[PDB]
């Protein structure tokens, strides 16, 4: 009921009553006006309203980025009454210049609205710089030929500043901390569903930004997915503002962590300071392994690929093999493998086979040029990593299992030869899908000899031998198949001696 | 009255830089410094809290007019 800033405002009314246009100079009033469909769009609600707008808009442009076109417009507010064009606002009108699908603009237009969302949930913690995203929306020129769209922004005066983009730039020079924390914000209170980066504008009014989604499939081709927010957190250097809302560190290696902090100094310079008002971090995740396997675990449901994180580490992962990080330099190759462990321990079944693999000392895919120490420890975890892999559903981690069991090849010193688990093992990979009768005929010779725990039972040695004779057919093999159906009657022949 | 109505309107656009329909913080310490008011970051923060009845963070044209016709 009481206000004591009356006079502040008013003040700034007057003060602003008798600020010059910036854009007077360009004489956009004596355009010819243009009519046009203006599209504005609400995130909470889903929702979009349309309205008939008028537009005067510079004919060239004044700016061209590396996908659209600006162009300097005025245009007569709608929620005046009666407004003149002396007084009319000032709007940057995008258009890209490559021609895309009409539906781009309008996923440009929600990407934004989240965004700036995002940015209200980041500021209702109280930071001690508020954020805003602009709102964008579109305007439909129905009259010109194509009835083409344009993306409208209010105009922002002042120090344009990108401050990160979408694949890991960061601005160093005069560090701030507010958009990076915003990010990392971001990153961690949608659960590690989405991340906003590229954050760029005026001091804290932000626009053109970029979201990355855990699935990649919306907002747009500048969504990487999980490998943009790799980007980010292979870049990310956590500063106060991350601490002060409980923001848990991205595990870097030794050599990234270095890389990152070697600027702790200037971030300790920034001017930027806490109040002690900021509170901590719909659901939201932290961002270190051991809090990540701690929820894991704590779902209890024994899992594999639950965590966006260990793909997060996965992309990282990849991003190193393929020379993202390294300069005209060898690739860092322990980092590799330092994030390719982290994601095995989140879950991801790419990397269990990966590290099963290299302890064990065979060939792989990822990090294929990497081979690891040879250790008894190591082989060791290359039959755990494989059997944690083949009791996940992987077929060639089942059937390298099997063959540990069977003849010792890949096999712990800790384990030993077990024929009758190496029987399941054969048999879990014969009903998911070398060849089938391969291994069907394995399995028969196990059973026609026995051994390793196994009883000799010639009538299932005979019957498996026979379903590796009908595999041999199905696959052109029939001198195969006849040997088989002999082998199966050699079974079958020592139960009537 | 009408024209007083149309000056309110005129001064919300003023600070609502973005003309969602709503005075948030960043815009008010935007407009406030390219306006060359001498105001600090906790003042503005106050201006915005003190004009928010819902508690929303921010100022809508409704509080606006509350706060500027007010006794
Ligand atoms: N509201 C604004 N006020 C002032 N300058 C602006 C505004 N919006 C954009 N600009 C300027 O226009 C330039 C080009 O437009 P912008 O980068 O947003 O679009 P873009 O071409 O889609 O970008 P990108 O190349 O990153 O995909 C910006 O770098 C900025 O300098
Ligand atoms: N996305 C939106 N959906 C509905 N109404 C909106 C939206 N954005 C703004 N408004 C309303 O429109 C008013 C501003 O209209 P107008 O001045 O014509 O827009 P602009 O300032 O973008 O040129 C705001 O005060 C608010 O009431
Ligand atoms: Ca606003
Ligand atoms: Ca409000
Ligand atoms: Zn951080």
């Amino acid at each position: 009921n009481s206000f004591h800033f009356k006079e502040a405002w008013k003040h700034a009314i007057q003060k602003a009553k008798h600020m010059p246009d910036p854009w007077a100079e360009f004489h956009l009033e004596d355009i010819a006006t243009e009519r046009a469909t203006r599209h504005r769009y609400n995130a909470v609600t889903g929702e979009w309203l349309d309205d008939e707008v008028l537009i005067k808009m510079a004919s060239q442009p004044f700016g061209r980025g590396a996908m659209r076109e600006c162009f300097r417009t005025k245009k007569l507010s709608n929620f005046l009454h009666a407004q003149q064009w002396k007084g009319a606002s000032n709007y940057v009108a995008k258009r890209y210049i490559e021609p895309v699908d009409r539906d781009v603009y309008f996923e440009d237009v929600r990407l934004q609205m989240e965004a700036k969302l995002w940015g209200e949930e980041y500021n209702r913690h109280k930071p001690p710089k508020q954020v805003d995203i602009m709102q964008m929306c579109i305007i439909e020129l129905k009259d010109r030929p194509g009835k083409p769209l344009f993306h409208l922004e209010h105009y922002i005066e002042g120090k344009y500043i990108k401050y990160n983009s979408n694949s890991g730039f960061v601005r160093d020079d005069n560090i701030r901390l507010t958009p990076q924390a915003f990010s990392h914000f971001t990153f961690e209170r949608s659960g590690h569903q989405l991340i906003v980066v590229d954050i760029q504008g005026v001091g804290d009014l932000y626009t053109d930004p970029q979201i990355h989604t855990e699935t990649g499939t919306d907002f747009g081709d500048g969504n990487l997915g999980v490998r943009g927010m790799a980007l980010f957190f292979y870049s990310h250097a956590c500063n106060r503002i991350c601490e002060s809302m409980g923001l848990a560190p991205f595990d870097l290696s030794p050599r990234e962590r270095d890389a990152v902090n070697q600027n702790t100094k200037l971030l300790q310079s920034a001017k930027t300071i806490l109040r002690g008002t900021e509170e901590k971090c719909h659901l939201p995740r932290a961002s270190a392994v051991a809090l990540e396997v701690q929820r894991l675990n704590a779902l209890d449901l024994e899992k594999i690929g639950k965590s966006i994180l260990g793909k997060v580490h996965l992309a990282m992962v990849r991003y190193h093999e393929g020379g993202r990080f390294c300069e005209k330099e060898e690739w860092d190759q322990e980092s590799a493998v330092f994030h390719l462990e982290h994601a095995a321990n989140l879950g991801e079944l790419e990397a269990i086979v990966g590290l099963g693999l290299m302890y064990s000392q065979l060939p792989h895919h990822i990090l294929a040029d990497v081979s690891l120490k040879e250790t008894e420890e190591n082989k060791t975890k290359g039959f755990d990593y494989l059997l944690k892999a083949a009791e996940a559903g992987d077929r060639q981690s089942m059937i390298l299992v099997a063959r540990a069991f069977d003849s010792g090849q890949n096999l712990s010193p800790d384990r030993c030869q077990d024929w009758l688990e190496a029987l399941h093992w054969y048999n879990t990979a014969l009903e998911m899908t070398e060849p089938r009768y391969m291994m069907l005929a394995r399995e028969a010779e196990m059973l026609f000899t026995g051994g390793y725990g196994l009883e000799k039972d010639p009538q299932r040695s005979g019957d498996l031998y026979t379903q590796a004779a009908e595999a041999a057919m199905e696959a052109m093999k029939g001198r195969l198949a006849n040997q088989y159906y002999q082998k199966a009657e050699e079974a079958w022949a020592q139960m009537e001696e | 009255d009408t024209d007083s109505e149309e000056e309110i309107r005129e001064a919300f656009r003023v600070f609502d830089k973005d003309g969602n329909g709503y005075i948030s913080a960043a815009e008010l310490r935007h407009v406030m410094t390219n306006l060359g008011e001498k105001l600090t970051d906790e003042e503005v923060d106050e201006m915005i809290r003190e004009a928010d009845i819902d508690g929303d963070g921010q100022v809508n044209y409704e509080e606006f007019v509350q706060m500027m016709t007010a006794k």
